[PDB]
């Protein structure tokens, strides 16, 4: 899974 | 009118840059030139001073060159997270397709890392550990052959980039322009990215004309630095592949694994 995607979604 | 909106955009980006990046260029230059009331950074200039300062600026039994190289990689991880927070503040960015946001960061973060590293560098060394340490350029050059030239290209870029005398307000817009690059591989919807970038480029040109009125062709110089940064990242990726095909037992942080996956 994308760690960058997780960072992008964590407000 | 349009110009006033471009100044408001420049100011918004500056304010979000201040929110996202704890150690600004202004704060870093104050430390480097010794014009700050804070405690002086601990200077690492040889193996003995590394031993004395390592734990304070931070066990394992890895060779020194590998501990230094991997410490640089962990700083990169924190930088990726700060850059991601900054990107999310660029108007229009969070409304892009989420996979395109990932792509823009994957292919842009290292160019931004080099840009902001220059803020922490002079011809003689680099601030580390959020400004609490200073590692000399000569000491980094003294590391065993695979690692002795890992930082030198970054110093070479930084000395020339720092000669342009950009401030944090300039850098905020420059970094945003780089992130919003419509030519990254695999972008699904290029037009909205280019539209945002076109506006950021107009904001950058106006910023440089107002903030650097005597610096002829500074905008054109910065466009060329964007091209240079891509070549620098390419060379760095080549060195990493070498490091991987000659070194052993080198753990790579999972966030960097995602970014480097090609």
């Amino acid at each position: 899974p994308s760690l960058l995607k997780k960072l992008l979604l964590a407000p | 009118p349009e110009s006033a909106d471009l100044r408001a955009l420049a100011k918004h980006l500056y304010d979000s840059y201040i929110k996202s990046f704890p150690l600004t260029k202004a704060k870093a230059r104050a430390i480097l030139t010794g014009k700050t009331t804070d405690k002086s950074p601990f200077v690492i200039y040889d193996m003995n001073s590394l031993m004395m300062g390592e734990d304070k600026i931070k066990e394992q039994s890895k060779e020194v060159a590998i501990r230094i190289f991997q410490g640089c990689q962990f700083r990169s991880v924190e930088a990726v997270q700060e850059i991601t927070e900054y990107a999310k503040s660029i108007p229009g960015f969070v409304n892009l397709d989420l996979n395109d946001q990932v792509t823009l960061l994957k292919y842009g973060v290292h160019e931004i890392i080099y840009t902001m590293l220059a803020s922490l560098m002079n011809k003689d060394g680099v601030l580390i550990s959020e400004g609490q340490g200073f590692m000399t350029r000569e000491f980094l050059k003294s590391l065993r052959k695979p690692f002795g030239d890992f930082m030198e290209p970054k110093f070479e870029f930084a000395v020339k980039f720092n000669a342009l005398e950009l401030d944090d307000s300039d850098l905020a817009i420059f970094i945003a322009v780089i992130i919003l690059s419509g030519d990254r591989p695999g972008l699904l919807n290029v037009k909205p990215i280019e539209d945002i970038q076109d506006n950021l480029l107009q904001a950058l040109e106006l910023q440089l004309k107002l903030n650097h009125p005597e610096s002829s062709q500074l905008f054109a110089k910065l466009l060329q630095k964007m091209t240079d940064l891509r070549q620098i990242v390419t060379e760095h990726v080549q060195l990493l592949q070498v490091i991987k095909k000659t070194e052993t037992d080198m753990s790579l942080h999972p966030l960097l694994q995602e970014i480097y996956k090609d």
